[PDB]
């Protein structure tokens, strides 16, 4: 506002403004057993295989 | 001293008998003119409640 008493009227202001990001890790967790492991390649042995 | 119709256009503009300010941590006595806003109605009753 430009107004008309004997306040000082003010000059022309001005902002500058500074963001940043963040992190977050997740850390997710699967075990699998040896036994699945091993018969993953074997094969056509019986149609019990 | 004067009549009601007088009062009434110098009541809504001037400068009161000297009042208070506030903000300012402490009761002083106003000097400035631009900014304050007050009307105090303890002049044209002239009393105190």
């Amino acid at each position: 506002i430009a107004h008309g008493d004997g306040r000082r009227p003010n000059k022309q202001r001005q902002y500058i403004v500074m963001k940043a990001c963040n992190k977050h890790h997740i850390g997710a967790e699967i075990e699998l057993a040896a036994a699945d492991i091993e018969l993953l390649f074997a094969e056509k042995e019986t149609p019990l295989d | 001293n004067r009549g009601l119709y007088t009062l009434v256009n110098e009541y809504s503009a001037r400068l009161a008998g000297a009042p208070a300010t506030s903000t300012t941590d402490l009761q002083y006595v106003v000097v400035n003119g631009t900014d304050v806003f007050l009307d105090q109605p303890c002049h044209m009753l002239q009393e105190a409640y």
